[PDB]
Parts: structure tokens; sequence; C-alpha cells
């Protein structure tokens, strides 16, 4: 009994460890969001199917990793789930051929924000996921450690919703003008969502967002965001109503507006969040 | 924040 990951890297009978670097396409899914399936990059055999078969388990004490380890979920193991990281051993899966098979293991996580998410740098370890092998023949019990790593630069979601991108640069037209910024939001089933705007503002009614350039700032002038026509304060719940699979336009357009004094020429920039909430 | 918007922009003479 021998296995292999999708780029060639193998453990040998008898155990050991490999790293798995994987990109990651994370997604939400209804009650869970998805993290990483790898029955597409580790595969096992049997070498000697006329005369023995293999039992292959996910053992307890398979964990996330790195920034994931705060959070927990559920394995896919097998087309049944249980808790992770995993407090007892799976059910097996048999190993009965020289062909190689899936290891038939997907990780997700327990949804617990509305539409956060956790930014995972490209090779960071994300999981260890210990496989256990025995057979029916004589005495082996092998450990078949797979560290899994990101390949890729990339946000896993920690809630029901996601959105279109994690950080949205606009441009907008010499002072004056206004330039729509492209935002929408889906969720996995449907949530009775909000948002509101988090920065630094200028004015006692709080929606106009100070100018922050650091090089040869203009003075005079924020930024201001509206919907529908209308401004949006900070700190203040937008509601979205009901959103579905189906993405949801935040309808969000950058405008300059006045803070009050001369205005001077020079840059602008304001950075400012979104954040949503569940209602 | 879950999503953060860099607006950029310009005042000239
Ligand atoms: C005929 O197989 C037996 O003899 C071989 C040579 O000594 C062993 O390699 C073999 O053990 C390995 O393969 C089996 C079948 O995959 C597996 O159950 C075992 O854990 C080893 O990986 C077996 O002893």
């Amino acid at each position: 009994f021998a296995c292999k990951t999708a780029n060639g890297t193998a453990i040998p009978i008898g155990g050991g460890s490999a790293n798995v670097y994987v990109n990651l396409a994370p997604a939400v899914n209804v009650g869970q969001n998805l993290v990483v399936d790898l029955s597409t990059q580790i595969f096992c055999h049997n070498d000697y199917p006329e005369t023995i078969t293999d039992y292959v388990t996910l053992q307890r004490g398979s964990a996330y990793g790195g920034v994931l380890s705060s959070f927990s979920g559920t394995v896919k193991y097998n087309g049944s789930s249980y808790p992770f990281p995993t407090t007892s051993e799976t059910p097996r899966v048999v190993y009965n051929s020289r062909t190689d098979k899936p290891w038939p293991v997907a990780l997700y996580l327990t949804p617990v924000s509305s539409a956060g998410g956790v930014a995972i740098k490209a090779g960071s370890l994300i999981a260890v996921l210990i496989l256990r092998q025995t057979n029916n023949y004589n005495s082996d019990d092998f450990q078949f450690v797979w560290n899994i790593y990101a390949n890729n630069d990339v946000v896993v979601p920690t809630g029901g919703c996601d959105v279109s991108a994690r950080d949205v640069t606009v441009t907008l037209p010499d002072y004056p003008g206004s330039v729509p910024i492209p935002l929408t939001v889906y969720c996995a089933k449907s949530q009775n969502l909000g948002y509101y705007l988090s920065g630094t503002t200028a004015d006692a009614g709080n929606s106009i967002f100070t100018n922050t350039a650091s090089f040869s700032p203009a003075q005079g002038v924020g930024v201001q965001l509206t919907r529908n026509g209308t401004i949006i304060p900070a700190n203040n719940t937008v509601s979205l109503g009901a959103v579905g699979t189906s993405a949801v336009s935040l309808g969000l357009t950058a405008n300059y507006a006045r803070t009050g004094g001369q205005v001077t020429a020079g840059n602008v920039q304001s950075i400012i969040g979104v954040t949503f909430v569940y209602q | 924040a879950d999503v953060t918007i860099t607006v950029n922009g310009k005042v000239v003479a």
C-alpha cells in the first residue's frame, strides 16, 4: 500500500509524510463552506490486491493548521460527514486494486460570520490529515501524514454569503464627478442581509470620508458614497433584503464632497470598509 | 471589514 499526490509526491510502503500543494477555490455552501476537496489531490492503491485487502481511515487528531486553527468544521469522508478536527477514527475505505484511487476527503468550515473571510498567504499550512492504513493479512498499522498547503493567495469564507471581491479600487474623475463601485454579494441560501460602511469621516453627519492621501494631498474635499441616489452614512445598516444564490449589487457609487474651507489641488484618497450583517 | 474599497481622486487647478 502506497499513496501519491496529483503532482507525483509519494509516500511509500510503511507510511511517512508528504506536502500537498493545492490551488484553493473555497466557496460557501448551504450550512458549511468548502475549504478544499482532496479527492483530486491524494491517491492510494493496494500493492497485492489478489491476496490482501487494505483498510484506510481518517484518524483522530486530523486538524486545520495555521490561520484556520481557530475554526471548527466538518470533514466529508467517503460520502459521510464527521466533525473536524476529528475526535474519533472514521469508518474505513477499502483499497483492493493496484490502480490508484482517490482518498475521498473534503474539508469544510462551519459558518460563524455573515460574509467574513480569512486570508491565506500562498505557502501556508492549512491542514494536517492523518491517513491510517491497516490490512487483513498481518499486523501492519501505518500512518500517511498529509500536510496540506495553500498554493495560492486566497480568502476562505467564514459566513453564509460571499462577495465579488475582497478589495475594490476605483478611480474618480477629476473633481467634480462620480464613479460606480463594482461590488456584489450572494448567499448559499436565503439570508436577511445588510451592511454598513466603516472609515474615518469629516462631518457631523458621519457621511463624508476624510482625504488620507499621503503625497501632495488636496484640501477641502472628501469622499461620499451613495446608493439609489441617496447618501450612505457610515456605521449605519443598509438593508439588502433577502439575498440568495443570485448575486445582488450593493449599488454603490463614489462621489466627492466638500468638507469645508478652500479646495486646493492635489491627490484624494479614502479607504472605506464594507461589513455585512444578518438582520 | 469584509471588503476594502479604495477610492482615488484628484483636484486640478
Ligand atoms: C504480498 O504482500 C506482502 O509481502 C510484501 C513484500 O514483503 C509486502 O510489501 C506487503 O505489504 C505491503 O503491501 C500490502 C498490500 O498493499 C499492505 O497491506 C502492507 O501494509 C504493505 O504496504 C505484504 O506484506
